[PDB]
DNA sequence: CAAGACCAATCTTTACACTCTGTGAGTATTAAAGTTACCTATAGCGCCAAGTGCGCAAAGGATGAGCTAGTTTTT
């Protein structure tokens, strides 16, 4: 795709911007007034105002110009048919197992790489008048001047919406330099966002050794990303991501399988006992899961004593759907590739079915 | 008897898999290139089993680095043949020093018997991968094996 | 015999890149005498087309003919040569030209050839066969 | 314009040099193998100099991890009409940017009025490396500078 | 703490300049035709003006209604 005037013209700036183009006036940068802070432990996300020019252009960028650039098929995050089951399938075949991390990896992404990596796909040409170009006008609603960051400059911040998007454009090329380097030991290597996996499926001490991890953070010196110390992980014939357990003894042509830990299924077990046990849906709800009806989200006061239950009931029934749909999700990722262990799938078949009976239970005693 | 053919960023495929197979499995279609490709890679497979120079496939697309191709082949009947008391011969002690060998010594006392021993089926994976440099390499390193299946 | 010509096509062992045929059934199937061409005319033409000095094309022609001297053209190469220079580029596909080319062509000339085809169906859809009808 | 030709490690070749070469060569020998092997060498070389896919060469013995090709062009005629205050052309300009320079850019003043002289030839060297696993590399990594020779 | 290893494609080829029509020794030297040339597309619902919008979210009757929202990973 090659982005022209016209393009940003009508597609790209339809109705927002028109007015500066006319008269001639340069794009408007994201001002401090437009961007919340939003604070999670050690974290800052940055949102940005529902009712703003640039909140569209992004998402029309998002859907008509970062869609189309092609990308790395190590990177499985953020991409139309990925998922973390398709992150962890090509590792069964392996007996050796490596984790790896980026250590901020939002936060370190240089500004010109992102211009440098978008630029072949944006004509060069000046947009308004002889004073902003094409390029810097559509760079300007992606970036964001960080006052915490003063330091750093203006960086790409989490919680936009063109942030994944760019940040694969940009990896792309890491991508293929971290690919290369592991076809040549025969090592298979995916990557989800900035976590990346290796499995070795030969006899070998490779993934336990410095050499390895020397490698990788020479590789991505070129670019100025680091490795986190304290996620480091390699272990052989067995290994625990998050509660996802890839399993291989070993041995030529083996084929590992993949499982979930009792801890992952903890709480939708805690969930069903208590349901099963005759618990209210006030504590049930409050206690196992974090979902809370706060009085201030409390409009009119109409009546009382019905709004509370029913959104209660509602909630309940959604997150046993939404868990219903995961374990579907798993048995379907197991029909299509047959990685998962014959118990598991038994356990998770009784699972599925102890859950739609206690839907079908709490819908019949909602209708009486 | 092959069970799963997997072929990834090669030709005109970017991740083929095809499997359930039958005695009579029939291929109909309007794009012939794609029946043209898979015979090409099933071809190019057979010829690198067996040590034979050939040009490696080109590439869907360039922004990757490896292609790989994976056969999984079922060998349940050669390990009841060969695991039993009754055969003792030259040509079943090499089949199973070569296939059955290496996974079967690292099982304890228990996964071996009353499990491995009733209904199971047994599968030997075989993947191939092609660089961008035209390199290519194995997933078991022994021509031994290759050369048996 | 070249008032009612013959023409054999086979499907299934069919040179795609031999389009012999094709230069017959144009050369037989023609209303323009050729012959009028002058050659030195033509060279002339070329020559002033493309030269950074007045005869400059000639020179390489007349050095060429000096060392490639063969036998002559015959008419019909000639008005081969002149129908390539002419046009703007050189199985079903080959087929399909064919009697379309045929059918265009026998209209202003009292010329009728008769046409064999011998499997037109070997390896074609049959959505292909029934659009190629 | 072509001086020497070197193989080290390839088909029945372990370090064989052909240079002086004149006008008329005649190639006389009872060992014809030789002689084509030879031709196979060479176009194995040109055409890999144009980017298309052919077997890699074997090589002598296995003794051994690399297989040398090289080439040397002779590029004084091309030099004294490039580098002249006569020739202001799109093409004159892009071989001095191809093949020379580079190598004039890193002489002093003093080894360019030295270099002048109507007694120099000026020489260019390309080398072919064929590894164990099937892989190409080059002296020079520049596709521009192949398809220009 | 620094570090070799810094993507693919960006449209594709092809090709001497001069005055002399056969020959050329720059302190740093591609470019102009031809042939193409690609596609992006939409969200709650209903209504009347039929998509460029307006109203409303109580019916209904133009601003009381009433008003939830899945899992996991990255983080």
């Amino acid at each position: 795709i090659l982005v022209d005037k016209v393009f940003y013209e009508k597609i790209l700036s339809v109705e927002s911007f028109k007015e500066n183009i006319i008269t001639q006036s340069a794009i408007p940068k994201i001002s401090n007034k437009e961007v919340r802070l939003i604070s999670s432990g050690s974290k800052i996300f940055y949102a940005i105002n529902n009712t703003s020019p640039h909140s569209h252009v992004q998402l029309r960028l998002n859907r008509f110009f970062l869609s189309h650039i092609p990308l790395n098929s190590a990177a499985k995050a953020f991409v139309r048919g990925g998922s973390y089951l398709k992150y962890l399938e090509p590792h069964i075949y392996g007996s050796s197992y490596c984790r790896l991390d980026i250590s901020s990896f939002f936060n370190n992404i240089s500004f010109d790489d992102v211009k440098q990596s978008l630029s072949p796909y944006i004509k060069d040409e000046y947009l308004i008048g002889t004073e902003q170009k094409l390029i810097d006008a559509i760079l300007n609603s992606v970036g964001y001047e960080s006052p915490i960051r003063k330091d750093k400059g203006m960086i790409i911040p989490m919680g936009f919406r063109t942030s994944p998007a760019i940040s694969n454009i940009v990896f792309r090329k890491m991508d293929l330099l971290i690919q290369d380097f592991c076809a040549k030991k025969g090592v298979i290597y995916s990557r989800y966002a900035d976590d990346m996996l290796f499995s070795n499926p030969r006899e070998s001490k490779l993934l336990m050794s410095d050499y390895f991890i020397d490698e990788i953070s020479s590789l991505l010196s070129i670019m100025g990303f680091n490795i986190n110390q304290s996620k480091y992980i390699s272990r052989e014939k067995e290994i625990s991501i998050n509660g996802y357990v890839i399993e291989n003894k070993g041995g030529n042509g083996s084929i590992g399988t993949i499982r979930l830990s009792k801890s992952k299924l903890n709480t939708v077990l805690k969930v069903t006992h208590a349901l099963a046990q005759n618990i209210p849906y006030k504590n049930i709800c409050n206690k196992y899961i974090k979902v809370r009806l706060k009085e201030k989200n409390i409009k009119y006061e109409s009546k009382k004593d019905e709004f509370e239950k029913k959104y209660y009931r509602d909630q309940l029934i959604n997150y046993l759907g939404g868990y219903r749909s995961y374990l579907i999700s798993l048995v379907k990722f197991h029909s299509e590739y047959k990685c998962v262990n014959s118990d598991f799938i038994i356990q998770i078949n009784g699972i599925l079915n102890d859950i739609q009976n206690h839907i079908q239970k709490i819908k019949k005693n909602r209708r009486l | 008897t092959i069970e799963s053919i997997r072929v990834k960023n090669l030709l005109s495929f970017d991740d083929v898999i095809l499997r359930d197979f039958r005695d009579i499995n029939c291929i109909i279609g309007r794009n012939n290139v794609g029946k043209s490709n898979l015979l090409k890679v099933i071809r190019y497979f057979y010829a690198k089993l067996e040590n034979k120079k050939v040009i490696p496939l080109d590439f869907h697309t360039n922004y990757n680095a490896v292609g790989e191709i994976t056969f999984t082949f079922d060998t349940t009947r050669i390990k009841k043949i060969v695991t039993s008391r009754k055969n003792n011969g030259r040509f079943h002690k090499h089949i199973y020093n070569t296939l059955f060998k290496s996974s079967s010594v690292k099982l304890n006392f228990e996964e071996l018997i009353a499990r491995k021993n009733s209904t199971n089926k047994s599968f030997f994976s075989l993947t191939l991968t092609i660089c961008k440099d035209d390199s290519v390499m194995w997933s078991v390193d022994d021509p031994k094996v290759r050369s048996l299946l | 015999a070249t008032l009612y010509p013959f023409l054999y096509i086979e499907t299934r062992h069919i040179d795609l890149y031999d389009w012999n045929p094709i230069w017959k059934l144009i050369s037989n199937l023609n209303s323009f005498n050729f012959d009028d061409v002058d050659h030195d005319e033509l060279v002339n033409f070329l020559d002033e087309k493309i030269s950074s000095r007045k005869g400059d094309y000639k020179k390489y022609i007349d050095r060429v003919v000096s060392v490639i001297d063969t036998k002559p053209y015959t008419y019909k190469e000639k008005v081969i040569n002149y129908i390539k220079v002419a046009i703007k580029g050189d199985s079903n596909k080959f087929l399909e030209t064919l009697l379309h080319l045929l059918i265009t062509l026998t209209r202003t000339e009292f010329i009728s050839p008769i046409v064999y085809i011998d499997e037109p169906e070997v390896g074609l859809h049959p959505k292909l066969a029934e659009s190629f009808v």
